RNA sequence: UAAGGUAGCCAAAUGCCUCGUCAUCUAAUUAGUGACGCGCAUGAAUGGAUUAACGAGAUUCCCACUGUCCCUAUCUACUAU
RNA sequence: AGAUAAGGGAAGUCGGCAAAAUAGAUCCGUAACUUCGGGAUAAGGAUUGGCUCUAAGGGUCGGGUACGAUCAACUUAGAA
RNA sequence: AUGAUUA
RNA sequence: CCCGUCGCUAGUACCGAUUGAAUGGCUUAGUGAGGCCUCAGGAUCUGCUUAGAGAAGGGGGCAACUCCAUCUCAGAGCGGAGAAUUUGGACAAACUUGGUCAUUUAGAGGAACUAAAAGUCGUAACAAGGUUUCCGUAGGUGAACCUGCGGAAGGAUCAUU
RNA sequence: CCGGUUGGCCGGUCGGAUUUCCAACGGGGCCUUUCCUUCUGGCUAACCUUGAGCUUGGCGAACCAGGACUUUUACUUUGAAAAAAUUAGAGUGUUCAAAGCAGGCGUAUUGCUCGAAUAUAUUAGCAUGGAAUAAUAGAAUAGGACGUUUGGUUCUAUUUU
RNA sequence: UAUCUGGUUGAUCCUGCCAGUAGUCAUAUGCUUGUCUCAAAGAUUAAGCCAUGCAUGUCUAAGUAUAAGCAAUUUAUACAGUGAAACUGCGAAUGGCUCAUUAAAUCAGUUAUCGUUUAUUUGAUAGUUCCUUUACUACAUGGUAUAACUGUGGUAAUUCUAGAGCUAAUACAUGCUUAAAAUCUCGACCCUUUGGAAGAGAUGUAUUUAUUAGAUAAAAAAUCAAUGUCUUCGGACUCUUUGAUGAUUCAUAAUAACUUUUCGAAUCGCAUGGCCUUGUGCUGGCGAUGGUUCAUUCAAAUUUCUGCCCUAUCAACUUUCGAUGGUAGGAUAGUGGCCUACCAUGGUUUCAACGGGUAACGGGGAAUAAGGGUUCGAUUCCGGAGAGGGAGCCUGAGAAACG
């Protein structure tokens, strides 16, 4: 199986060490996981010390936070656009942790609405006064601004999906959302 | 150390969420810590706008363990240098030493400025790579 | 070795349980409990080569099975339980009260007592935490793990237990100028009145230590066992009191019997 | 004898006897190669002894390949008719 | 005059004569010997299509006493 | 020019 | 006293045509088992939902007619577990072919060394050894060796105001 | 000046132990131009503090928590530490000895009790007193130390309003 | 117990070797051998091959028993005594053997885990699981085999196995059962506008992500966005709360969600006791088993500093196709080129790298001596490696396992 020690790789001055030990089962490692969209599927795994460990695949949803409101929905992923490691996945669609990819922005919409009161793209006491005390917080900035009018938002996965069988994430806001932009819109 | 998002990827440090609701004072934020052992946390790092993870200061890489001194030699590589770390080795028989030296490689920050020559203590931190443990906290020179 | 190990031979089995060199290629392994293996005296070695009570393993795995014997208030009944330092020993027949203390020879003892000074024991905090739902809590020398302590108790403290729960009957603090016990080196069994420490910021923390003829030395602050304030102990000390007299006043003193 | 072939080389495109003798390559080798040399008749600018590279030069063996062969058969175009 | 032949592979023959086999390009690897220049394409092995992409390689106009717009070649590498 | 072996 | 060639006997190692031979390690390339992981596969068993009839039984308009259980059989989905087989991947044994590194070993022949009670040819060295010896370099000759050029004294001179 | 070790009249005990002592030996402290880190604190310490000779108030490390400059080593002392067995070695009649860690003492009917020391342990790592020996940087086209000072720039920051 | 002697010469002094001499937990052999005590022993060449036979199985008072097994209950109508086989649960990863591999590798001393797993022990630790949560559902408790066995059997042989009929669980798959308060959301409604609100859903633990708190050298003034405590609305303003660390994004707490949903006892043995609302009503003891989290303990794995024999007739090594670093990700139990993508070209070297040999496992130690030292160490103890050479993997807390 795969290893994970040094005894078979080269010392620092450049020398081949020789096969001294057969490999064991506390230095292992494992196939990668390539976790896919679509009708979840997720295997367990036997770790050492019993402590399972859900290798995802397949995942159709997911958790998402947005942090200026500390809120956190599930939605659904449209696919990943940036990954900085690899291309390759972003092309061949496999969600993997800081994977820039579009969420539906249908929960964070509706919650705007039933929350704040205010319209996005295009009456009773208590949810008015809720409204006016919460007004003066709904001028986060343009970008995120104009992603609610497509309804395809950007975040950022922060799990690691093969190691927890969650591909759960958070929004860009201000700053890496801009150097995301830019790092998309070279051409 | 001339720009601090030089790679592909989004460097910060993770965690340090700066809201843009609050508007406070110092409108990005930076964490750091006094790596201790009686070492000081300079201003440069306080004041940098790089990143660097495996800095000690900034960083998440805590220095515990070993403490040692030595000149450096190598400073061809990217946010890592070689030390020498000359030492005697005695013989009984002869009764007497015989210079050796030990040429442990180390990381170092952004926060020090390091040129050949200039004599140098570090401390063991968790392994950064096949190569290195320790990681550089104070300079003696300028 | 693939796993844990279960045997132990005879001259890994630590000095000073004075375990002879004969008798059979095997040595009794002490299973896990709530002291160290080498920091320990099982309850075999204790029976058989401290008391004479048992003459043969098998002996004494019928006292501790048929119940005689019980240490710390509960009976115990497995023939290589840790009995540790400071420990307490309860045998209603001759009912007599042992207590796991060290000598001055390096050496476990065994300390005679009554049933009341068997009631309450001394234990050394070893850490202090936070545990769940936000109950602070600490956890001794002994395995002892402790929940709603005063905030007073801090690491390197001695707290004095009721031995029927895990409660506090009450503490002692760490500062200059207080009466200790030593536990583990050279030192084993030394008494020695604190008089000043030092810190070394990153790791092994000092301490000097003198025992009441003046006579001073130096050991590592986890090493050490605060037992109280200067002059009195907080319990009952064995023969000779930690004093660690020269070889030739021994000498003399056993020509003198004789 | 004018002086008697020195260094070196060889059954060499120079060696009659000769298919020289020994070894090797072979199942078998008048062939090939390495040695021996009273060399019929080798030999020093009538140039001797080597010699990388080069050769539509002469020779031997090995790998691949094949109607050259065992052992011939079939097909096409142009003839022959 | 051109081609192909099962099994074997120069047993044919004065003699591998004729014929076959090899063949471009990229990468790897390369002996004795030597006049040190070569031998060398030594020997020997691997890959090569189609399609959809990805990466790098440029020209010119622009800035108070880092970056944008716009225009056109095939070169090389890599992945499904 | 040379004077065999051993004592 | 002693040197070398040549001759006989025996041993030890070297060079040597033979693209020498065997043994072991490392290894390019090609084929590549077997488990493991992933794409499917679907025998097989099994739970649920109705599903109508060949017609008994009883309860009610007691006259046609109605209600449900029943041995029976399709038909449909809703699922659970699910082996053989299967795609792709990483681990990678083993074989074939080359290369390379070491360890022994055969060999025509060539050239050495050593040991041998009385082999042949000379007499080079030790006396000024009968041409003072020796050192380096070059040539020569059966063999020691001779000769040329420079050097030394370990010379046969510590010595010619 | 101080106090520890060694003896030393008188033995003032019948070979143990004492005072003032003639002498030596290293240790601790003060001064001689010799700061050989001080700010917050509580001990205010040694308290100029004195009540009649047992009284109310001197300068913080002599107790501590924190800041602070703490230029470096090699060396050496002391300690912590070096698993047992092994080696050296205390005590012990294995009947001696190799061994082993036991044994010994009673009113021998209740029982009692000393042991199982100590040392060595290379280099390397930790603390530690020293400052000889060997290097080691400091202040010279002064970006030099103390500065109660006096400004300006800068950020941090508790108490209140 | 810091020792010398014989041999080159006609003889002498020297250098220098040979030989003598003494020992060895250093082996082999010879010749001889009466006793007590203690005791090594197929390592060297072949880690060459192996017949036969053993070497790991296991229960209490206490997981499951209608043995169509054996005594007898007579205290027991379901057994309740003993008890093979079988299911289950543990262990079989310890021990024991050898020294082939391996020369910064193992190993020895010495650090760290603020970088991780850990059965078992030992100490603490799940009032919150009915999800239109009112008929949706047994909680004095719910469903399914299947072994052993019965009999049918099949192969020459195997610790070979099928077909058919039962039945069990601490085996599988499911599953409710006890308060009170406290904040958020909505939000009927009054509408008040100083604004009050009936009624309704959540909150235990665990996983995953994001956010906030997790602190605090010192003393006063001027106000506001809106008085905040109670009011003489002159403002007294105190009261206020957060632990450890050398040092952390530590312990820990709370918001917002994720989960195909973890754990929150349908288990077992003795003795059978009390309240009366005089009952199979309610309570009640000493234990065993297992269980989520934390600490501990026996471990485990990586890891800091220093140290290893002979060789330069081995002087450059590493990087094709990971060598050195960085960023990101995968994988891991976890850090980390451990592995992948991209990028920079680094890293080791006469202070002996790298390559070769080794009749090399290392060390604690053993022989030998005045001192210094030389040689050996497979071999009883500690740590490694292996099971004929290699590769792979299941079960498990723990194996790259060879009984």
């Amino acid at each position: 199986g795969i290893s994970r020690d040094s005894r078979h790789k080269r010392s620092a001055t450049g020398a081949k060490r020789a096969q001294f030990r057969k490999k064991r089962k506390f230095e292992l490692g494992r196939q990668p996981a390539n976790t896919k969209i679509g009708a979840k599927r997720i295997h367990s795994v036997r770790t050492r010390g019993g402590n399972k460990k859900y290798r995802a695949l397949r995942i159709e949803t997911g958790n998402f936070s947005w942090a200026s409101e500390g809120i956190s929905k599930k939605t659904r992923i449209a696919g990943v656009v940036y990954h900085p490691s690899n291309n390759e996945l972003v092309r061949t669609n496999t969600l993997t942790k800081a994977a820039i990819v579009q969420i539906d922005a249908t929960p964070f919409r509706q919650w705007f609405e039933a929350h704040y009161g205010q319209t996005l793209g295009k009456k009773s006491k208590n949810a008015e006064r809720k409204w006016a005390a919460r007004a003066a917080s709904a001028k986060i900035e343009s970008s995120v601004e104009s992603q609610f009018s497509a309804g395809r938002l950007y975040a950022c996965i922060s799990s690691r999906p093969g190691q927890s069988g969650r591909c759960d994430g958070y929004i860009l806001e201000g700053e890496e959302l801009a150097f995301y932009l830019r790092r998309l819109t070279a051409k | 150390e001339l720009t601090v998002q030089s790679e592909r990827a989004f460097q910060k440090q993770p965690h340090i969420f700066n809201n843009p609701k609050v508007k406070t004072s110092k409108r990005t934020k930076r964490w750091y810590k006094n790596a201790g052992l009686g070492f000081k946390t300079p201003k440069t790092a306080i004041e940098g706008s790089y990143i660097d993870k495996k800095c000690p200061f900034t960083g998440l890489v805590s220095i515990r363990g070993k403490i040692l001194t030595g000149t450096v030699v190598s400073t061809k590589m990217h946010r890592t240098i070689v030390i020498r770390r000359a030492y005697l080795h005695y013989i009984p028989k002869y009764n007497r030493y015989e210079k050796r030296h030990k040429n442990v490689p180390v990381h170092v920050s952004p926060a020090f400025r390091v040129q050949v020559g200039d004599i140098v203590t570090v401390g063991q931190c968790r392994p950064i790579s096949k190569t290195v443990r320790f990681n550089v906290v104070k300079v003696s020179a300028a | 070795a693939r796993g844990p190990k279960k045997h132990l031979k005879r001259l890994a089995a630590p000095h000073h349980w004075l375990l002879d060199k004969l008798s059979g290629c095997y040595a009794p392994r002490p299973s896990a409990g709530p002291h160290k293996l080498r920091e320990s005296l099982p309850l075999i070695v204790f029976l058989r080569n401290r008391l004479k009570y048992a003459l043969n393993g098998r002996e004494v795995k019928a006292i501790l099975m048929q119940r005689h014997v019980k240490v710390d208030g509960k009976v115990r009944t497995d023939t290589t339980y840790p009995a540790g330092f400071m420990d307490v020993i309860t045998l209603d027949a001759t009912n007599e009260n042992f207590r796991l203390v060290y000598d001055v020879k390096g050496r476990f003892a065994v300390h005679r007592i009554t049933d009341e000074e068997a009631s309450y024991k001394l234990g050394k905090v070893k850490k202090v935490q936070l545990g769940k739902k936000g109950v602070p809590y600490v956890v001794t020398h002994d395995g002892r793990t402790i929940r709603y302590p005063d905030p007073n108790i801090k690491v390197n403290d001695t707290v004095k237990i009721d031995l029927a729960s895990g409660k506090i009957t009450d503490f002692i603090k760490f500062d200059a100028g207080k009466l200790v016990y030593v536990t583990g080196g050279r030192n084993l069994g030394r008494i020695g009145t604190i008089v000043h420490k030092e810190r070394h910021d990153g790791g092994f923390d000092l301490v000097h230590i003198k025992d009441s003829l003046d006579n001073t030395f130096v050991t590592r602050l986890n090493n050490v066992f605060v037992i109280g304030e200067q002059g009195k102990p907080y319990i009952s000390l064995p023969k000779g009191k930690g004093i660690k007299l020269s070889i030739a006043e021994e000498r003399d003193r056993r020509r003198a019997q004789q």
